[PDB]
């Protein structure tokens, strides 16, 4: 019952991060220096 | 300023040989006191000249 629940939990937080932030490149570091171009 | 985060800090050249070339020019024509002076090629016609 231990692994079942460990293996659904897995499951469930692995869905909570597929959802996030992912429909895009991870390149190009964002530049929100300041208003002083 | 395509973007904020950019700073697009823009390079000054063509103002740069803008000034560098005036410069000479000016030193070239308008260095003397006088512009221009005529010159003849006969003496009948120096009176006339200057």
């Amino acid at each position: 019952w231990s692994a079942l629940g460990k293996a659904i939990l897995d499951e469930m937080v692995e869905q909570n991060k597929k959802q996030e932030y992912s429909g895009s490149p991870i390149a190009i570091p964002n530049n929100m220096t300041r208003l002083q171009s | 300023p395509v973007t904020a985060g950019s700073s697009s800090w823009v390079d000054r050249t063509v103002w740069e040989s803008v000034n560098g070339t005036l410069q000479d020019i000016i030193n070239v024509f308008c260095s003397g006191d006088e512009a221009v002076t005529f010159v003849a090629d006969n003496q009948q016609d120096s009176d006339a000249a200057d």
